[PDB]
């Protein structure tokens, strides 16, 4: 029992880790898509109308 | 200095789905505790845990 | 007697461990639950409405 | 750092069972106040002493 | 015996302090795990999104 | 300041595998008793208790 519960049963504590990184990753990116389409409209802006 | 046929959005999108995929199997296995839960894993562990 | 102890009358040392797993698994499974649920605004916050 | 599958309480568990036959035996030895009272013990003794 | 029993029979006295050091060197790497892991999102918050 | 690909945590989670072993040894030693439980401690004691 002992040895099959090191190939199973993931360590958590790389895990929470490994959440945190994936959630801050995904919400700055896309706060950085946010930021991406809010790039086009200076053309518009260069357009005077 | 183009109507969206060039923006450079599409990266960051491509970005988000590739931390997607890591995300929800990193919120799997807090959920399940286990190192292997299907074969997209290491389907060796899975056998031998068997 | 002693040959249907041996049968029923399960041991309390192994259930009170089981317990202790089946608890803890309940409390981070439900705790994890939480934290996927509260995922999906982001999608709310990339509108920026 | 994993739930109780790796639980190192299962090695005290053992312990706790293997000092149980201990335990028992001592208490039926006290009980009956014979070494031998079955034929767990030396047979050789019991066959001298019948 | 009595020779056989100074080199087996840990003396319970270092062990049960041993146990407590573990325990709290354990749980204080826990703390710090969380409190270290709660750091990255600086760079998000600065990202302003 | 560098994006998550260089997490100082990794020290903090080595540091608690190591003290796991600590921890687990300390464990099994109050269950048993027994200063040697198997191999991994010092094998002459054993032999020579044996």
């Amino acid at each position: 029992s002992e040895a099959q519960s090191r190939i199973q049963d993931a360590d958590y504590a790389t895990e929470v880790s490994n959440m945190s990184k994936a959630q801050i990753i995904q919400q700055a990116g896309n706060s950085v898509l946010a930021k991406a389409n809010q790039v086009p409209q200076q053309v518009l802006s260069l357009l005077q109308g | 200095q183009v109507i969206n046929t060039n923006s450079l959005s599409l990266i960051t999108q491509n970005n988000i789905n590739k931390n997607q995929s890591a995300l929800s199997s990193s919120i799997e296995r807090l959920s399940s505790g286990l190192r292997i839960n299907s074969a997209k894993d290491d389907a060796a562990g899975q056998a031998i845990a068997n």
